[PDB]
């Protein structure tokens, strides 16, 4: 069998050069691009790194770059395992939170009132 | 002004002209201005094929090649309008069957003193030699220094640079030696007394000039190279035959590219180490290269293994 | 740590194998700087090979190290034979790069703090 | 429901789901899920402790031949706590049938190869070494095919981007061709095209 | 099916063997076929003197970039970017802005006909039909610095000719 | 600074343009309300598209169309 | 031993293949080849693509075939997308996937023929070749790199001609594969250069994996044309042929039948063809017409949106095969429910028929080992899966 | 006949006995296994089903109807690897039960 349990945080290194300690990672929600009311955009978490110089191309003005990486985007499941990608790699990151709106009381009929100051008008 | 990384594909502020650049030492430093990348733009005289080794140094649209004489003005004019700072490094060994070969060290550097310092032209950096001095020899070893002064009338700062001999790969000089396959191998002349100078190495020469591009500070403070360690004995010649073991000429081969028995033989066999005085070379540092680690790359013979 | 080793078990089948190939790349760096006809000093050779090894020097766990290993033994595959023509051994010295310059104040005169 | 639509059939979703039922049932060692696809394959969800014997099983029988070894694959998943997917696809010759073996595992733990049971993965199984880091055991010759010499990356994953880091040129500078650190023309601008409106009923999520 | 090629037992008698044994001996094989089947030279060589004279084609032939415009010039191209969004290679990228009587038009609009892969979508997806691949393969210049197109040559480009592009369009936009 | 690029080059450039080229147009009339504009011909050019001309007299040249359009 | 590297020498053939040669004397006995010459990074690229934006790769995979390739990636995704193809779109499937096997199958003998050394074979055949070409340009956009089937069926109808042309081509095609006949099979010395070459019979010669010739003109009957449909493919008569024993001259000798079998199915599929439409008519795949796209509401946005982003493919995975011309070609097509693709993994042949150059090489010449490989057609490029 | 079809072979040499060895081979192997697993009882189903089809009648090619294999000399292969499959299902143990459950959310799959 050879199990031979032990015991060791799992930060792996020697695939990347040297922009471990350089970059710091972000873990957040992408919540509603506000110009339509889709809500199928939720429920995954992302990712996205540091974004660094972006200048002129001397002969037509392209978007000419370094910044190797500047384009990764993972599709997380929750954030149990936000956290658990982070560190099996192990390089620094900033954590966000979920927001979810009020459920809210909404009710049409209360917009006719007798003395009430909830009273649409001009429909 | 400069952007990001000047690994390649950058723009570093600089724009520079460097006239000549189809010898042995005006190849060599552009290759690095291609690198750091810059808008370099280089005319040649008459030479649409020796330039095709060039292109693969500069990226894209960071090179040019303009057409010039040099005797003509404008030519030497049109291109230099629109930069920043400007070297040259122009000239050659014996004298043409043409040409006039005198001038070419007084009113060709002269012509590039025109107008071209007059437009707004910064750090002008022209070249020397170590032993260029004003004395009776030689005819191409003097009436070089003779450009060092009555050309020093105009550009009143430059930092012209001077260096000692070089040693690279391509060069005359040292390679003057091991292509004397012949049935006598003489020194210069069967003495040991005045070898030799100093080779300083060629990446210190490249080096030199881009650390002096922006310095900042640096025009009328003349420079000089320093050599390796330290002077140079007698056993260069014997360390030749020990370790090896004993572009546009023509369509067959040019009639004259001679070894010049003539004044040729003495302009190296004249030494001159000149005043240390000049600051010139470690404070441009910083270039530090011995003899004995470039000496396997250069020298090529027939046993090439042992 | 439910998972089986590949070959060593606990720190001394690993650090007798580092020490072990050590030994093959120290006779083989006088042995190749004839053979791929390339001119540099031969102990600049070794100092680069004890540069190789010392620096990942702070793990503290099996089979990583014995991953490294597989990878450092597969670096002679080629090395005895001549599968890298004349490139790929030059390419572990940065020899053209222009120097990184490490420096707070040198970083700030050039650059968007890269 | 009209033309233009794919004609299903139930008789191979009949012999399929009959099939490989009892397969389960003679070795409930190794099977942890079985499932049959809405349009006639077959997955069998084994954990790699039957890697060998499960193969071996399909390697001969009087009722299953399946001596056709047709495609070894590796697919990566992050965000799953063991992230790679061997998968294999294999061929019964008498019978007209196929059939996937999907194994997980993980990076640093091996597998036992496949070296006996089939001589078809010669060439297939280095190539997940090359890839990802997956160190099968005992392979007599593991090297390297279809990188080149100098990376370290395992390309294949997720997080080596798009382009390495190791943009090549030449310079004259004495003879060689240099690396030097990636610089482009050119961002590759990355869209955003996902719609959301969720067009698809049957693969709901659970809501949570 | 079946069929058994190559499969054929030898004759092995007294007469058929004298047909095996005059052809090794005497090669009544290999030049009555080799040496006949190779004369036929006589047969007209069908080569096409390139310079002078040139070859077929079709009409929905794929090639130099071009862009069309209106009866008195228009500038039929409306920037709708939906040539950029299925470019394979990226080789569009335009910047576009309200010029000043109102309807907006381009200012950068780009061909990386180095990248250019030739796919021809964008030929297949612009609704007001602007970008059309014109068939001239005249090209091969001297230098990286030039393919790039920018704007000014395109309209110039696809101002050398007309007539040539507005009847192939027209004979065949009826099948698309 | 931009200028040493093309030093013998020629700078080969446009010469006509359409930043204004619409003002030269015959402007067309109806006097009805909403009218078809499938310019340039059937089945190409631009889509159809319907304006109101009441006001000032005009349409605004569809932006599709490019044309003055008006009554 | 001398370890020559005999490969990336640029003598004719592909100057590419490098590898090695551990020789023992005169045999070889020993065979370890380097591929990866071209790498491309395919797989990894094609993560950023849609559906309809990533199917040229798919085409620039082989050399040679353009409707064959394509074919086993629409495929492999109306599988997905509930889809039967419209019947007229199906014939024409069937056509051009029966003609380019009269390109592979050309090419495969050739190409084969000039590594050996016979010059004429090359030049009095792809100057038949020619009136082929013609036809590429004449239905779809270019030379060869066609992006002409996509996942809605066929792109546009054949235009008025190409059907008293075929009938015209392949009228006047079996004489010139009786010229080859008199070239090479009734010769002695090709006979004598290729017979008893690579003997490989055994169960080791399916558990290498291989898939068609170099299999069945090698014993076991069994191949993916009739017991596996594509399209109507079914419905047209031919038979498959197999050779005698398990050597290159019996792996040769399918191929000449090979080609007397497409000429009769294009013979039989231009008797069945019936007048109909072109594309699926949901147009939730399929884009709408042009004239359709200028006048109504309903669609542009089924146009304009169609190409932003692409389809919407449910999840699941799957996997098919079809038969390429020169073996299988398996796409394990890994759908995530978006616009793009997730991984995208492709077998192709070449990985099974190379690999197995180690067991069919050895005991044997130098010489030899040239004239084993232009008979498994092995292109580069191809062994990019 | 002198070649099988499937080249590789050879018709070596005697049918309807050297299967009837073969078969009752693996029977006597069959009984050494503890019985709980039904891999007995399904494979001494499917041999007792040939078995009794093959021993004894003519021909050789009536034996290929009702025997469904390729022909008379590979069905020895087909059940040749099953000989060398059944005893090393003593090696391991199948017939235990399941081990190394997977962390209960893995199978599921849009992410
Ligand atoms: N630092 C040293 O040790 C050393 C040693 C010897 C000489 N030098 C001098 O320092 C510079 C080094 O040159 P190098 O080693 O690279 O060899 P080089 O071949 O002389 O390079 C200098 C360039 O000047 C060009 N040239 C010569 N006459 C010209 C003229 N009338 N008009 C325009 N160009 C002319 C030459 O050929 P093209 O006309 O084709 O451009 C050449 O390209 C030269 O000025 C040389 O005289 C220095
Ligand atoms: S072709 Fe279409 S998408 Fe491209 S610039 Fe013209 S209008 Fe815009
Ligand atoms: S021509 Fe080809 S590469 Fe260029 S934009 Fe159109 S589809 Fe893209
Ligand atoms: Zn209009």
């Amino acid at each position: 069998i050879t199990v031979d349990e032990k015991l060791d945080i799992t930060t792996i290194t020697g695939v990347p050069e040297e922009h471990i300690k350089t970059r710091k990672a972000r873990i957040f929600v992408p919540a509603r691009n506000n110009m339509q009311s889709g809500v199928n955009n939720t429920k995954k978490w992302k990712m996205e790194f540091d974004t660094r110089e972006r200048w002129e191309n001397p002969l037509m003005g392209w978007a000419s770059t370094a910044d190797p990486l500047s384009n990764l985007v993972l599709t997380f499941s929750t954030k149990e395992d936000a956290v658990a990608f982070a560190e099996k790699n192990g390089w620094s990151y900033d954590v966000e939170e979920r927001k979810v709106p009020k459920p809210k009381s909404k009710s049409y009929g209360a917009n006719f009132s007798w003395n009430k100051r909830t009273r649409v008008s001009t429909k | 002004i400069p952007h990001g990384k000047g690994g390649r594909s950058s723009v570093s502020g600089i724009v520079a002209t460097v006239f000549g650049a189809t010898g042995f030492l005006g190849r060599y430093v552009v290759n690095h201005l291609g690198r750091m990348g810059s808008q370099v733009i280089v005319p040649h005289r008459c030479e649409p094929y020796d330039t095709m080794h060039l292109r693969p140094m500069g990226d894209l649209g960071q090179i040019i090649f303009m057409d010039w004489n040099g005797r003509d003005k404008d030519s030497i004019r049109r291109a230099v309008e629109h930069s920043s700072v400007v070297i040259n490094l122009v000239g050659r060994e014996w004298e043409t069957q043409n040409f006039d070969f005198e001038d070419v060290f007084v009113k060709i550097p002269q012509a590039i003193a025109q107008v071209s310092k007059e437009a707004g032209v910064e750090k002008f950096i022209h070249i020397s030699h170590l032993n260029a001095d004003i004395k009776s020899s030689s005819k191409y070893l003097r009436s070089k220094a003779v450009g060092e002064k009555e050309v020093r009338e105009t550009f009143p700062e430059a930092t012209i640079i001077k260096p000692a001999e070089i040693f690279g790969r391509e060069d005359r000089f040292l390679n003057y030696f091991a292509n004397i396959r012949w049935f006598g191998g003489v020194p210069l002349i069967s003495l040991g007394k005045k070898t030799v100078k100093q080779p300083v190495y060629i990446v210190d020469v490249t080096k030199g000039i881009i650390n002096a591009i922006k310095d900042p500070d640096a025009r009328g403070k003349t420079f000089a190279f320093v050599g390796p360690s330290r002077y140079l004995l007698f056993d260069l010649v014997q360390y030749v035959f020990a370790v090896a073991h004993r572009i546009g000429r023509l369509f067959e081969i040019s009639p004259f590219e001679p070894w010049t028995t003539r004044d040729k033989v003495e302009r190296i066999h004249t030494t001159d180490k000149i005043l240390p005085h000049l600051p010139g070379l470690e404070d441009l540092g910083v270039e530090a290269t011995p003899l004995e680690l470039k000496a396997i790359e250069v020298l090529r013979r027939h046993r090439t293994y042992r | 740590t439910s998972v089986k080793p590949i070959f060593s078990r606990d720190m001394n089948e690993a650090k007798r194998r580092v020490r072990e190939l050590y030994r093959a790349w120290y006779r083989e760096v006088p042995n190749t700087v004839h053979l791929f006809q390339l001119d540099i000093s031969v102990k600049q050779g070794r100092d680069k090979v004890r540069e190789m090894f010392k620096k990942n020097a702070h793990i503290t766990d099996p089979r990583v190290v014995d991953l490294l290993v597989i990878k450092g033994k597969m670096e002679l595959e080629e090395t005895i034979k001549v599968w890298k023509q004349r490139t790929h051994v030059m390419r572990f010295f940065h020899e053209t790069e222009a120097p990184r310059p490490k420096d707070f104040l040198s970083k700030f005169y050039v650059g968007h703090d890269p | 429901t009209r033309p233009t639509v794919r004609p299903r059939n139930d008789v191979a979703h009949k012999q399929l789901s009959a099939f490989g039922e009892y397969v389960a049932e003679i070795l409930p060692k190794y099977v942890q899920q079985v499932q049959v696809s809405c349009f006639n394959e077959l997955e069998i969800c084994i954990h790699p402790d039957g890697v060998i014997p499960v193969l071996t099983f399909l390697r001969d029988h009087s009722n299953a031949q399946f001596k056709s070894l047709a495609d070894l694959t590796a697919v990566d998943i992050p965000t799953r706590q063991n992230r790679f997917e061997i998968v294999y696809n294999l061929l019964s010759l008498r019978f007209n049938s196929r059939i996937r073996v999907k194994t997980y595992t993980d990076e640093l733990t091996p597998i036992e190869s496949s070296v006996p049971v089939y001589k078809a993965a010669n060439w297939y199984e280095r190539e997940i070494w090359d890839m990802f880091g997956v160190f099968f055991a005992n392979h007599p010759d593991l090297r390297r095919i279809l990188t080149d010499y100098g990376f370290e990356g395992h390309p294949f994953r997720k997080d080596f981007p798009l382009s390495g880091y190791v943009e090549l040129r030449y310079d004259d500078e004495v003879k060689r061709v240099v690396a030097e650190p990636v610089e482009l023309a050119q961002e590759f601008r990355k869209f955003d095209l996902n719609s959301p409106w969720e067009a698809f009923p049957a693969y709901r999520q659970p809501p949570e | 099916t079946y069929k058994y090629v190559n499969l054929r037992e030898p004759s092995m008698d007294m007469k058929s063997v004298t047909d095996r044994a005059a052809q090794t001996l005497l090669w009544t094989e290999l030049i009555r076929g080799l040496g006949m089947t190779l004369s036929y030279l006589f047969r007209e060589p069908a080569t096409i003197n390139y310079p002078f004279e040139k070859g077929p084609l079709s009409p929905r032939f794929r090639g130099e970039h071009a862009l069309r415009r209106y009866p008195s010039g228009e500038e039929r191209c409306i920037a709708c970017k939906l040539c950029e969004a299925v470019c394979p290679a990226q080789a569009i990228t335009i910047e576009a802005e309200p010029r000043a009587d109102g309807s907006r038009r381009t200012t950068r609009y780009d061909i990386d006909m180095t990248k250019c892969i030739y796919c021809g979508f964008c030929q297949e997806a612009c609704p007001v039909d602007a970008i059309v691949e014109g068939p001239n393969f005249e090209f091969s210049t001297e230098t990286h610095e030039e393919l790039l197109y920018n704007k000014e040559k395109l309209l110039n480009n696809g101002d050398k000719w007309e007539a040539e592009i507005a009847a192939n369009i027209q004979a065949d936009y009826l099948y698309r | 600074y931009r200028k040493v690029r093309f030093v013998g080059r020629q700078k080969e450039v446009n010469e006509n343009f359409a930043i204004d080229l619409i003002a030269e147009q015959p402007v067309s009339q109806v006097g009805s309300r909403v009218i078809s504009c499938d310019g340039g011909g059937g089945a190409l050019g631009h889509p159809r598209v319907y304006i109101n001309l009441d006001k000032e007299t005009k349409t605004g040249t569809c932006g599709y169309c490019g044309l003055q359009f008006r009554q | 031993n001398l370890t020559l590297n005999f490969g990336p020498q640029h003598p004719a053939a592909h100057g590419v293949l490098r590898l090695v040669m551990e020789l023992s004397g005169e045999m070889v006995r020993k065979c370890d080849p380097h591929i990866g010459l071209l790498h491309r990074g395919t797989e990894k690229l094609i993560e950023y693509k849609t559906y309809l934006q990533a199917l040229p790769y798919f085409d620039r995979l082989d050399y040679v075939s353009m409707m064959c390739n394509e074919q086993a990636y629409s495929l492999a995704v109306e599988k997905l997308l509930n889809i039967q193809p419209p019947p007229r779109a199906q014939w024409i499937r069937v056509l051009f996937g029966e003609i380019t096997r009269l390109l592979n199958h050309i090419m495969a003998v050739t190409t084969h023929a000039l590594d050996i050394g016979a010059m004429t074979p090359f030049f009095w055949m792809f100057e038949e070749r020619e009136k082929m070409f013609e036809f590429y340009e004449r239905v779809s956009g270019a030379r060869m790199h066609a992006a002409y089937v996509r996942p809605g069926g066929v792109h546009q109808d054949l235009p008025l001609g190409l059907m008293d042309d075929i009938y015209e081509f392949s009228k006047n095609f079996s004489l010139r594969i009786d010229e080859l006949e008199e070239m090479l099979t009734n010769n002695r010395i090709w006979r004598n250069r290729t017979v008893d070459i690579g003997i490989v019979t055994a169960e080791d010669a399916l558990n290498y994996g291989f898939s068609g010739v170099m299999l069945r003109g090698s014993g076991i009957q069994w191949d993916l044309r009739k017991t596996q449909p594509y399209d109507v493919y079914d419905q047209v008569e031919f038979d498959v042929p197999i050779g005698s024993r398990g050597d290159c001259y019996d792996r040769y000798l399918c191929r000449v039948e090979e080609m007397r079998q497409s000429i009769r199915i294009i013979s039989q599929c231009l008797n069945k063809m019936p007048p109909g439409e072109i594309k699926v008519d949901d147009a939730k795949v399929s884009p709408p017409k042009r004239a359709e796209m200028k006048t109504s509401m309903e669609s542009l946005i089924h146009h304009f949106k169609l190409y932003t982003e692409g389809y919407q493919v449910p999840p699941g995975a799957t996997y098919t095969a079809i038969e390429a011309p020169k073996g299988e070609f398996g796409v394990y097509l890994v759908s995530d429910g978006s616009s793009r693709p997730y991984r995208c993994k492709i077998k192709a042949p070449g990985f099974a028929h190379l690999a197995g150059l180690d067991k069919m090489s050895k005991g044997h010449m130098l010489a030899d080992v040239v004239a084993i490989i232009g008979t498994q057609d092995i292109v580069f490029g191809e062994v990019d899966r | 006949k002198k070649t099988t079809g499937l080249v590789g072979l050879a018709v070596c040499e005697t049918p309807h006995e050297r299967l009837k060895i073969l078969y009752t081979k693996i029977l006597d192997v069959l009984g050494h296994i503890p019985k709980n697993a039904a891999y007995r009882k399904y494979t001494e189903q499917i041999t007792n089903e040939k078995l009794s089809m093959v021993k004894a009648e003519p021909d050789v090619k009536k034996l290929e109807e009702r025997l469904q294999g390729g022909q008379i000399e590979e069905v020895i292969l087909q059940a040749e690897n099953e000989l060398s499959l059944a005893r090393k299902m003593i090696q391991w143990k199948p017939w235990e039960p399941l081990v190394e459950e997977p962390p209960a959310s893995q199978w599921k799959w849009p992410i």
